[PDB]
């Protein structure tokens, strides 16, 4: 039984994508707090 | 008056045998007899019938012959063993209604004034039915005659009893019916609608070919009927008709999907079932 | 309709009087959604509607109610229209009729 | 008119019943409003619209109808010219 | 289902093992706000007597609640932020803190357009919060994963308004289980078989 291929070399709520997008750091003070600040 | 007739096959093999029987003596074209039935609301059935002695001359439509005593005195024979019975019209085995069908009708019309003319053809060669039905009527038009004698179509069908049914399916053993399911469904449904269309459309061409070249005696009511046939053809170019076709189409292909789904899944159940079941009979012989 | 075929029953026709009428006519402007109607006859007994110690206390919702009916009844006979047209109808103003649409449409 | 016509505008409405626009629309409210007649105005433009919507279902089932009437009829064509036939060709 | 089976603040909350009955009422309307829409947190946990009466002793979650009730978008977020910033160190909330708030977020833009039909996306930098860019990037980027049904254009900055027909949604989620089915029952199959 078997070869062992010699001669090459939920668990997770839900799976998407699209959680693992996110590069911004946390609406909270990258978004809310960095726009939020009296620029207008 | 009337809307359908019932046909038992009784009627048939006595129309089969009479006309052989009857035909091995001499050169016979037509055979003429009496039926027997009831009725119920506006449907009438036929039970059996008994023949009568009939002659006609081919040299001329307008001299032929009947019997009246045998007709009489049979049906009273007949009434001493069946009191449900009663006369209803009569039969001709002719292929095609000749010009007499309106004296004899009238001739017989005493016994029933609601007599029902039946045709059975003895040799047919195509799978439509074989008997045709016809009551007389009074037509009248512009000019010509305030009234005319003219016969009427009327619905026929082949009807069963339950001992004539065990009696035609102990007959019936060599052919039956392969498979009962979209076989029977499609092939004794469509292709046969195909061939009748096409059919009919060859005849109706055929008294078209006669006319505008041959005899030409232009009728009218013909044409009037062919001009509401051609004006109430659809088109089917239109959008919106394409659009809803797509849609029903669209909607009705998802529940195919699904019962092929529950069919692999049971599939796969039963080989899991059998296999399990069947690996564990070889060691018990030693 | 309830309390309008209720009232007339026997033990009830017995009591018969001016309050029971009153409150006949405020069914009767609640059934076929008027505000007008309902106004009027809220004007009309003064003294016994808004009198009594806890009718005026439910007034308030019946108002607002009334006002949800007739709003429905009278945009409900067509399509596509203007603001002004409804609120001359209804008899308000422009503000509020905006509001209590967006309210509706939520 | 809502028997024969599908869309009509407006003034004509009002002009064929002999009274102004405004009566025209406030006698046809209540109307609509009590469940006797189907019409839908849109007083932007002026239009009024007598026909429902259609759904996919109608379409196909007046379309069977049709068929089924086509082939009634032409079943129906043929014994007459069988019994036309007839009495001409029987000698 | 969690908001479904958190209907027993009247039915008795014994349980004072896992957690304190505050908690329990802070729990409830959080996952109330996922869970249903409008016409049923109008008839359930705004008009709770008990909800009520513990609600009023938390300032914080009253305001919270009736910010997004009472369509007062510019104080929602702060709430948000809080209450973001709460749940990210707070257990059994942690993995997938982000997720939650990126539905709220998202559910509030879907709650005002739906009134309107051509809303310019300069009312909402007053009316929601400042920063036309950033209102800008949010809804391109939202509008690209194929949820919240509008349009913008940006040579005039308008924002329109589109109503997709209630078939197309639930077909390609009819295809997509199909997929996965069909992918699972054929690797069943060749399991077996060898």
């Amino acid at each position: 039984m078997s070869e062992k291929k010699q001669p090459v070399d939920e668990d997770n709520w839900d799976d998407d994508n699209v959680e693992d997008d996110f590069s911004n750091q946390l609406r909270a003070e990258l978004e809310k707090h960095g726009y939020k600040m009296e620029t207008s | 008056a009337v809307q359908k007739v019932v046909v038992h096959p009784l009627v048939l093999l006595s129309v089969v045998d009479h006309f052989n029987r009857i035909g091995k003596v001499g050169n016979q074209k037509r055979v003429v007899g009496v039926l027997l039935g009831s009725w119920q609301k506006k449907v009438l059935d036929v039970s059996n019938s008994f023949a009568v002695p009939f002659d006609e001359d081919d040299k001329d439509d307008s001299v032929w012959f009947l019997d009246h005593d045998y007709l009489e005195n049979m049906y009273g024979m007949f009434k001493k063993v069946n009191a449900r019975e009663r006369i209803v019209g009569w039969y001709h085995t002719g292929p095609k209604l000749h010009k007499n069908d309106i004296a004899i009708n009238e001739l017989m019309k005493r016994y029933c004034p609601n007599s029902v003319l039946v045709i059975i053809d003895v040799k047919p060669k195509d799978l439509g039915l074989p008997t045709e039905a016809y009551i007389s009527v009074e037509e009248v038009h512009d000019d010509g005659t305030p009234t005319s004698k003219t016969f009427e179509h009327v619905t026929s069908e082949i009807g069963a009893e339950e001992a004539e049914e065990v009696g035609v399916e102990h007959l019936l053993r060599d052919i039956k019916d392969t498979t009962v399911g979209t076989l029977s469904q499609r092939i004794t449904n469509q292709v046969h609608g195909l061939k009748g269309l096409n059919s009919k459309l060859l005849d109706i061409r055929s008294y078209l070919e006669k006319v505008a070249t041959g005899k030409l005696p232009i009728n009218h009511q013909i044409i009037y009927q062919l001009q509401d046939v051609f004006n109430l053809l659809p088109d089917v170019s239109l959008q919106e008709f394409v659009k809803a076709f797509y849609l029903k189409t669209n909607d009705q292909m998802v529940v195919v999907y699904l019962a092929s789904l529950i069919r692999s899944v049971v599939a796969l159940h039963n080989l899991i079932n059998n296999k399990i079941a069947n690996r564990d009979a070889e060691k018990k012989e030693g | 309709e309830d309390v309008q075929a209720l009232v007339s029953g026997k033990l009830a026709l017995r009591y018969a009087g001016r309050q029971t009428e009153a409150l006949k006519c405020v069914a009767q402007a609640s059934k076929n959604r008027s505000l007008a109607d309902f106004e009027k006859a809220l004007t009309d007994y003064r003294a016994e509607l808004r009198d009594d110690p806890i009718i005026s206390t439910h007034l308030a919702k019946l108002y607002d109610n009334l006002l949800e009916q007739n709003l429905i009844r009278v945009i409900e006979p067509f399509s596509r229209v203007q603001i002004e047209h409804i609120s001359s109808l209804i008899k308000l103003s422009k503000a509020d009729v905006e509001r209590k649409l967006s309210q509706m449409i939520l | 008119m809502a028997k024969y016509y599908t869309r009509i505008t407006m003034k004509r409405m009002a002009q064929l019943l002999d009274l102004s626009v405004d009566e025209s629309e406030a006698f046809l409210s209540n109307l609509v409003v009590n469940k006797t007649i189907f019409a839908k105005v849109d007083r932007l433009a002026g239009i009024i619209n007598f026909q429902r919507p259609k759904d996919p279902n109608n379409l196909l089932n007046d379309w069977s109808q049709k068929l089924n009437s086509l082939m009634s009829l032409v079943n129906k064509t043929t014994h007459l010219i069988a019994k036309e036939e007839m009495i001409h060709n029987l000698q | 289902q969690a908001a479904e089976l958190f209907l027993d603040t009247v039915s008795t909350f014994t349980s004072y093992e896992l957690m304190d009955y505050k908690t329990f009422v802070t729990y409830t309307v959080y996952v109330s706000m996922i869970a249903l829409e409008r016409p049923d947190l109008r008839e359930k946990v705004i008009k709770g007597a008990e909800i009520l009466e513990v609600l009023h002793s938390l300032p914080a979650v009253r305001q919270y609640l009736f910010s997004l009730y009472e369509c007062r978008y510019s104080v929602f977020f702060q709430s948000l932020a809080v209450v973001e910033q709460e749940m990210k160190k707070d257990w059994l909330f942690a993995p997938h803190y982000r997720y939650y708030v990126r539905e709220m977020r998202i559910h509030a833009y879907s709650q005002l357009l739906e009134s309107y039909r051509s809303l310019t996306l300069g009312y909402m930098a007053e009316a929601f919060g400042v920063g036309v860019e950033f209102i800008d990037q949010e809804l391109s980027r939202f509008i690209a994963a194929g949820r919240l049904h509008c349009k913008i254009d940006k040579v005039n900055e308008i924002v329109e308004t589109n109503r997709p027909d209630s078939k197309n949604w639930q077909y390609q989620e009819t295809i997509k289980k199909g997929d996965l089915l069909l992918n699972r029952v054929q690797k069943l199959s060749r399991v077996i078989n060898m």
